[PDB]
């Protein structure tokens, strides 16, 4: 989360928990400007 | 770009269509829109 740019990259993961190795950078995907400012965030 | 428009937004008794702020309490961020209507406290003794 950064005009909000939504950097992506999708991670074939293979494990049952806890963080592994493995890497690679993050692609940005698509730019909603919302134009006024933004204080918390949640999942749901 | 700016034109002057008194056709239409200036009426026969004046126009009560427009409106502005007059003193923040706040800055205004650079692109950010000030929509938040309240009393502002010019002194102590909150309104």
């Amino acid at each position: 989360f950064k005009y909000f740019k939504i950097y992506s990259k999708h991670t074939p993961i293979n494990l049952v928990r806890d963080l592994p190795q493995g890497f690679s950078a993050l692609e940005p995907l698509v730019d909603l400007p919302i134009g006024i400012n933004i204080t918390r965030f949640q999942t749901l | 770009i700016a034109w002057n428009s008194n056709n239409l937004d200036s009426k026969v008794g004046g126009n009560y269509n427009y409106l502005y702020r007059l003193f923040r309490k706040s800055n205004l961020k650079p692109f950010e829109r000030d929509i938040s209507t309240e009393i502002y406290q010019a002194g102590s003794t909150p309104c």
